[PDB]
């Protein structure tokens, strides 16, 4: 096989692809790893234009969301973070796959561990201490939401970054941030 | 791939750099086209800084405050295999590598241009 | 195969399956990847009954330990905390297979690098910060111990999550945490 | 196969096996998993001769290099930790295979997502919370670096643990700290 | 698995509902019974609480304080399949999803009951 | 691997313990050749102390301040295959598991020794 099946990722490289305050503004690399039940997964954000390089004095919170059907393929839609010409797929080379995802379940949180209507339970989220620009005298928490802003068959992975509200005049950017999930399939 | 390797390109002050970023694509490249180009500044830290980018068939510029309005890209056809682009009234903040990034999945290229500019010409 | 020999989990919704200050009076949901030398692991704990609903004031730690023995099979009775008749074992759907781990070293921490005597070692140990109920404003460290709860020929997991002090008629509930150790085999 | 081509460790129990400040000074105990995409690892260092045992007052960080080539093979010469003579390699028993590791790459950091002049951008940066002794009591930082002591056509891996400052007359010492990466190939 | 499929029970206030949950077991599972029924109550905000539980051929009630007493399995033979309860004397406060989990290793099956209590008859 | 299985050793203070360690080598270890000795004291909490070292064709000693100048290894050819150590002028703060490591990758062997040190002579 020219792609690896279990692991889909954004490329190590992505372009500006989100369009979360304006038009391109951000990057965001995510790579996710099947090892059975669990997923390695590792996130990072990064602003490149607007607001999102010069937090504003109220903003609190940056978060992404990446909601995908029940065959678990990504949907390039509202509220997803991912602007639909963004690769996302399996891992071939440096580069996407152009095949469809078969396998998409493997790499969803599990609806019996994360229920849909259970995003505010403690067990449907990872949260964790780390540090804006990876600077060790900026703390930020990092909490990863499984399944809460979905639809129904469908699944979902939520990205907040909060704490920001002290930082000013800085880009927004996040050092590379691990977590996992139990997986549907 | 990009058809040109790693060059320098030495230019004067108030000057026009064309830098070149020609590519071919393969027939498994049928992923949409993504053309960036990025710059790691000398006189600061910031490195891979977006410039100028094209996706989803439109171009996306003013994303780098320094160059704003001095950067296009030369081709009136990109898809045609061409992405070089000029960056005009050249100023000594402009000196740093510029890199050019064209990716159609699988497919992905980039060269690295380094590019010089001089208070007055020569480089004799 | 019906099932997945590289996970051992309690599936991921078990019923309340400890006995920790009283019959069945929490749940704990715990999965175990294996991929090579590394156990990739998610756990998450929740009080549903008694004084785990509601965090006494002199509490400042809760904590959970699961003993195996020399086969890396899980022994279900003190300290370990699921009850005998918990669900535990290879994956096979949501649920778990009857089938017997033959295995179980290879999801075990090892002893070389977790000696039985060396539960004190901050090598045996494996500490984090996270936060109860996930809330980001109760922080709380968790601590997994690797071996220190063993016999001989023996192997164990602890779970000590602190903190816990200043936190009152609150019922205890930690988010899914992650964390990975050196497999026995 | 004798060994486990998706794991490469120092063993789970090396003897000092780095001369950070003076000859054979400390122990590095450092396993790495392939999982495709992503490395899961597992680090830990611990003084065990002159200045590491007694951290000194004016200490901020203590921290060590792996530099490896450009088939991802370790160089075993400043700045790189491990000592010519000390195991690092495939996985086999408790020990290390003698075979040359043919598959390094597989283990590398990737460079397009941490590019070797990247080294201070957040997303070369994995940064994380922990403790020192594995005491909750002794926050400190873990910051892991990816290609950032690198050559060309090289790769690296950093690990920096800061904070240190406030502790004194401690031996250094460090819980087994996760961490993980997107690979080359 | 479970024998009726998700549906939803109005009752009035005081009445007692009866929430179905019968089951069928396959030669495959193997392992030990344990039935338990979670809610979701309307009014607030938690979700899968346990409301009574079936594990190690023992009864476990008195988990959702605001239901004791007031649940209890309508069958005297679980094992047979079927772990229906009563909810007696309803209240407002018991609307919302309950939930029936029955399971057998590698089996595991759940219905999902949506209780609606009107304060006084009519659905007309 | 190591000739010798776990023993205890029971000597009277200021004597010399005589702590064994023969090991045989493989073909396949055909790794770097590395002793190491730690130790457990009964008097503190301190475990897998290293005590001495043979690594990259050296000695290393001067770990375990309290041992100092006290051990030494027996044998003045290790590689021949033993590496057992003397442990003189013995005290009662000498107790504790003594443990060798002999390595030669892939081959890894241990031995775990039980010293006890009595005030007087007599274990009788």
């Amino acid at each position: 096989t020219p792609y690896d099946p279990l692991t889909l990722w954004t490329t190590p490289d992505p372009p500006p692809n989100c369009s979360l305050i304006q038009e391109l503004d951000a990057k965001l690399t995510l790579c996710l790893t099947k090892n059975g039940s669990i997923v390695n997964g590792i996130v990072s954000l990064v602003g490149v234009k607007g607001n999102l390089l010069n937090i504003q004095s109220t903003t609190t919170t940056v978060g992404v969301h990446l909601v995908f059907d029940e065959q678990g393929r990504l949907i390039t839609s509202t509220p997803t973070a991912l602007v639909p010409q963004a690769s996302w797929g399996y891992r071939q080379g440096q580069s996407v796959s152009t095949n469809t995802v078969t396998n998409g379940l493997g790499f969803m949180p599990n609806v019996s561990a994360y229920p849909r209507p259970n995003a505010s339970e403690a067990k449907s989220q990872m949260v964790s201490l780390t540090y804006l620009q990876g600077d060790t005298s900026k703390p930020i928490t990092m909490k990863v939401a499984f399944n809460g802003i979905t639809s129904l068959n469908g699944y979902s992975l939520t990205f907040m970054w909060s704490g920001l509200s002290n930082y000013i005049n800085q880009p927004f950017s996040t050092p590379s941030c691990s977590f996992s999930y139990i997986t549907q399939e | 791939g990009i058809t040109t390797p790693e060059e320098m390109i030495e230019k004067a002050k108030g000057e026009t750099a064309y830098l070149p970023c020609k590519f071919t694509l393969s027939p498994e490249d049928q992923g949409p086209l993504d053309i960036e180009w990025l710059i790691s500044p000398a006189d600061n830290q910031k490195v891979d800084q977006v410039i100028i980018l094209y996706s989803g068939d439109k171009i996306y510029d003013d994303y780098y405050p320094d160059l704003k309005g001095r950067v296009h890209f030369t081709s009136n056809d990109l898809k045609s295999g061409d992405a070089s682009i000029n960056v005009t009234n050249l100023q000594l903040s402009d000196i740093g590598t510029y890199q050019c990034k064209v990716k159609k999945a699988p497919g992905v290229a980039n060269k690295k241009i380094h590019l010089v500019v001089l208070v007055k010409p020569s480089g004799a």
